[PDB]
């Protein structure tokens, strides 16, 4: 048989895998807290988290005690005492999430990128000493 | 399908309680 | 002479992907040649038929394994020889599948170019 040439032709085209890719993030210490005897599940923190190309995005808490295996209640420690409280995601804020995802085996709930979810006092209401309390939160974009 | 470390992020404030 | 069309699959998604995803498909037509052989064309063929290559993400600069899916292989018609180089030959007026060969690749969140040489082939 034969190849022809004059026949040979190139063809090129673009592939996209997409959109997966930022986010922006912002943790809003809520206004008038008072020491003493708090309600059950009282706010102390809105985390914000925005973006375009995600959706997806996963939260957990870290400390120096973290007390659940997705990383969404943990106990931190005050800075003039080093008494220590129960923080976490609300029950609501747990019940909007995305999914439970296990990144190569570490687990993280997962959130709407552009949601406001909120931190509470955790577990029964908590009788808490005057002081500031340090929150860590790491943030992440999940994909399917 | 996976997790973007390429954009994962930290975030730290200070919660007060006052009295 | 022979028409051609390479036409993307859409909604491709990032990070693991399925082994073997279909990620273009190859369509060549014609009115006067029976057969046609085609071989991909990159900065990084890695087999001696050229229907298995790597391509890169165009803004984040890292690679992807593609090629003729096992199932479009099993469908040539020969390996001819054009001067010493092989080119793999299949039946005009037949669609051929590109995919992403290899395990589940871990696809970055970006887009790729491929390229393709088809010719003419009269046995």
């Amino acid at each position: 048989g034969s190849f022809l040439p004059n026949s040979e032709q190139q063809k090129s085209v673009d592939i996209v895998f997409s959109s997966p890719q930022d986010l922006t993030v912002s943790l809003i210490p809520v206004s008038g807290l008072k020491a003493g005897k708090n309600a059950p599940s009282a706010k102390i923190a809105k985390l914000v988290v925005n973006s375009t190309t995600l959706k997806e995005f996963g939260v957990r808490g870290i400390s120096n005690n973290v007390v659940d295996s997705t990383g969404t209640a943990w106990r931190v420690a005050g800075k003039n005492t080093g008494k220590e409280i129960g923080v976490g995601l609300s029950s609501d804020s747990l019940r909007r999430s995305d999914s439970t995802e296990k990144w190569n085996g570490v687990n993280w709930m997962t959130f709407n990128s552009n949601d406001t979810l909120d931190i509470v006092l955790t577990g029964p209401a908590q009788n808490v000493t005057a002081d500031t309390y340090p929150i860590t939160l790491d943030v992440v974009g999940y994909q399917p | 399908g996976s997790f973007l470390p390429n954009s994962e992020q930290q975030k730290s404030v200070d919660i007060v309680f006052s009295s």
